[PDB]
């Protein structure tokens, strides 16, 4: 299937921390290369992209079917202020409208383990957007499974409608490296 | 004996590539 | 720091282009492309530019999608293409600056180290230029507020290579027209220069009124400029100035004298050869 | 088969990118590809154009590079035009505005892609500020001229183009290409920058020119006016004492003074009345 994604990282201040082996940011490293290998074994046609959540909430590479470049790209970067994740969402859209094929199917998945001090009025009205538009997204959270969970579990039902099942939530509670986890969820599995 | 015999004939492929890409310009005066 | 920069015929048109490209795809309201041209000595020729994927929202003033991979793809290939005309800055087609233009021109000055905005306005304009040229530059406050990006402006003008220049008069064979005279196109350059002078005082003071009113809080540079224009003004009647003016003026009546003088005598001569040729030439019909 | 009216719609953008390449690449006859759209059976707008790598030598056309042409495709279609290649364009500068044996080769290699392929020659050198010599070609069959049939098809009066040129009938016009016709899109919005070009801002329109540079020029001028009027009494002298060669042999190898003098005053005049112009206004605007 034609596939234009993106992966939405945070590289917040708390993205030195440990409760991922070794810590946040090599778990992140290594769950951005084995969704990127899966997007590249699925349709090669498929293209992705990166965007870093900070407080300048940032793209790093637009979409492009290699891996290498995204993979240094996203080696190259360090975990410093907080994150937004609303212009974060709104940009990556922006970035999914401007994409080379439009046959791709429109995607987002977002690593966003953090505190999401956003209000859940705007979290929902951004969710509408995305759903009217028709772009689907994939969340995946690690690290406070309090804090946000509850707020992310509703923008997906959100997203969801009665029968949007393209959006998706996956929480994951403090362990080894976001490997397993990510590879027996059901975003992976579905591919 | 395909390695060397292909081998060759790539040299004389670059030397051909040259010759052309040489017979495809002209003098200046 | 660019104080001159001099965009072209070819930029002027492809920027036109691109943002009819834009208008028949959706409806963004703006472009942005990239601007690509060469460094004669502190004079920034900007001859060639390219479009380049740009979006933005409209309130948060911080969500906007540039695409820098299409960006560099594009600028290395237009460099195969041709080497001379490498990154010199960004153009879009903002009838004004906008709040992003700031951080987008970080995002250019990652790849041109000095890098020169061009707004081009798309909208035909009546009073001056289609672009407005500016560069970042870092504002040192003197009320130690603290430094911040800001864009200052550079004087930009349109000029042409001697084949966009013939492109450009074939184009405008029909509607520019070239039988005014020297003294006509000066004179009406002086009465579109009071036109222009008139458009920047009715902006100085429509800016007055809203501050005056409350829109706008008190901008003491502003100010500042203001009061040394206006302590700028001459006085044109000292009773020396005045003696000054006549003298230079009556300096130049007698020159202009003279060479009406010599063209009135120099009509004569020709009414003169004239009428010599039309008597020789009835003469020899009836002969 | 092909009408004798078809009609080539080079664009304002494309005529200038054509051109810039042109007088870019002398006198490698550079080369590039013209998208547009074949509308109907008579027209070809070429919305745009774009160059190629032109690699090393380019004496002679340079076999299309098939993945900088995709690259090029594929990114224009990103970030707007969604149009095939219409034809390939090149230069030749001072040459004329024929096809080689190499250019008759590729258009050949672009027809049997696209059967209405067009090949399009730009003349940068033979261009001049209101006409632009390019032509627009597609190559005759040598099976339909040798089985004797005209590959054109008069429907039309529109075969009266310019009376083709020598150049082009020596260098196998109407022999084995045919020469179509060629027309450019006038929108009113892109010429009022192209009118926008030469224009002055109303700063050099209100400027007064340094008053001892203006009066030194005054006296230099007025110097040189004096001797041609001594040159002038010495000329109308022996002007009527003899007329036979005062026709067209008596002004060769030397001065007019008649000619220099009107000259002068034109120019001083013009300089003197225009500053006295702006020197009064300026006197009341700037009070």
């Amino acid at each position: 299937v034609l596939e234009s994604t993106m992966v939405c990282v945070d590289n917040s201040e708390y993205m030195r921390n440990g409760d991922f082996l070794p810590t946040r940011l090599q778990a992140q490293q290594d769950a951005v290369n084995i969704v990127c290998h899966s997007k590249t074994r699925s349709n090669p046609e498929n293209n992705v992209g990166l965007i870093t959540l900070a407080n300048d909430c940032e793209v790093l590479t637009t979409l492009t079917p290699d891996t290498g470049r995204i993979l240094s790209k996203l080696h190259t970067v360090q975990p410093k202020g907080k994150i937004t994740f609303c212009t974060g969402i709104r940009v990556a859209h922006l970035a999914l409208k401007h994409r080379q094929g439009k046959n791709h199917k429109m995607r987002i998945i977002a690593f966003v383990g953090s505190p999401v001090e956003d209000n859940e009025k705007d979290l929902v009205k951004l969710a509408k957007r995305l759903k009217k538009e028709k772009v689907n997204v994939d969340i995946i959270n690690f690290g406070e499974e309090e804090v946000n969970t509850e707020k992310l579990t509703a923008f997906v039902n959100t997203l969801n409608g009665k029968d949007g099942t393209g959006s998706h939530l996956v929480t994951v509670p403090p362990g080894p490296s976001l490997a397993d986890a990510l590879i027996s969820s059901p975003i992976l599995a579905g591919e | 004996e395909l390695r060397e015999q292909l081998k060759e004939l790539t040299k004389q492929y670059e030397k051909s590539e040259n010759d052309l890409k040489a017979l495809q310009s002209v003098g200046q005066i | 720091a660019v104080q001159k920069v001099v965009v072209h015929p070819l930029v002027l048109l492809s920027v036109v282009d691109h943002f009819n490209r834009i208008g028949k795809v959706g409806n963004q309201k703006r472009v942005v492309g990239v601007l690509l041209g060469s460094w004669q000595k502190k004079v920034l020729d900007v001859s060639n530019s390219f479009a380049v994927p740009f979006d933005e929202d409209d309130k948060d003033d911080s969500v906007w999608f540039l695409d820098h991979d299409y960006l560099e793809n594009m600028y290395g290939m237009f460099k195969k293409v041709n080497a001379r005309e490498r990154i010199v800055g960004w153009y879009h087609t903002g009838p004004k600056l906008h709040k992003n233009d700031i951080a987008i021109n970080e995002l250019m000055k990652r790849y041109c180290p000095n890098s020169v905005l061009v707004i081009i306005d798309v909208k035909p304009k009546d009073l001056g230029l289609p672009t407005e040229a500016y560069i970042s530059v870092e504002e040192v406050h003197d009320d130690g507020t603290p430094t911040s990006k800001t864009f200052e402006h550079v004087t930009s003008e349109i000029g042409a290579e001697e084949a966009e220049e013939v492109g450009v008069e074939h184009l405008l064979r029909d509607i520019k027209d070239t039988t005014v005279g020297t003294l006509s196109q000066r004179i009406t350059n002086q009465v579109h220069g009071l036109k222009g002078l008139n458009s920047k005082l009715l902006d100085i003071r429509s800016y007055l009124e809203k501050v005056a009113t409350g829109k706008l809080p008190i901008n003491h540079q502003i100010i500042y400029q203001l009061q040394d224009v206006f302590n700028l003004l001459p006085d044109v009647s000292l009773q020396e100035f005045v003696k000054a003016f006549y003298l230079k003026t009556n300096d130049q009546m007698v020159v202009v004298y003279l060479a009406s003088l010599i063209r009135s005598v120099v009509a004569l001569h020709n009414l003169i050869n004239n009428k010599i040729a039309n008597r020789d030439a009835e003469k020899k019909e009836g002969q | 088969a092909v009408d004798t009216a078809e009609q080539v719609y080079i664009s304002s953008l494309a005529l200038l990118k054509m051109l810039k390449h042109g007088r870019a690449g002398v006198p490698m006859e550079v080369m590039g590809l013209m998208l547009g759209e074949f509308v109907d059976d008579y027209t070809v707008r070429v919305i745009d154009v774009f160059a190629m790598p032109q690699s090393g030598t380019g004496v002679s056309v340079e076999a299309v590079d098939p993945v900088f042409q995709a690259k090029m495709l594929d990114m224009l279609k990103q970030t707007g035009r969604p149009e095939m290649v219409v034809g390939w364009y090149h230069s030749h500068p001072g040459f004329g505005c024929w096809l080689s044996g190499v250019d008759i080769n590729t258009q050949q290699s672009f027809e049997a892609l696209s059967e209405r392929a067009v090949a399009v020659v730009v003349d940068p050198i033979q261009s001049v500020k209101g006409k632009v010599v390019i032509d627009a070609f597609r190559l005759i069959n040598a099976n339909m001229m040798v089985l004797g049939h005209e590959p054109r098809q008069t429907t039309s009066n529109l075969g009266h183009l310019n009376k083709p040129s020598i150049q082009a009938l020596i260098h196998g016009l109407n022999r084995h290409y045919y020469s179509i016709t060629i027309n450019y899109r006038k929108n009113e919005l892109e010429q009022k920058m192209l009118l926008n070009l030469h224009k002055k801002s109303w700063m050099e329109g209100l400027t007064l020119q340094d008053y001892s540079e203006h009066c030194k020029h005054n006296e230099s001028v007025v110097k040189e006016m004096l001797e041609l009027a001594k040159n002038y009494n010495k000329a109308v002298e022996e002007e009527d004492k003899m007329t036979p060669e005062q026709l067209a042999i008596k002004n060769v190898g030397k001065q007019d003074p008649k000619r220099h003098l009107e000259e002068h005053v034109d120019v001083l005049m013009t300089s003197n009345i225009v500053q006295c112009l702006a020197a009064m206004l300026d006197t009341v605007v700037f009070k």
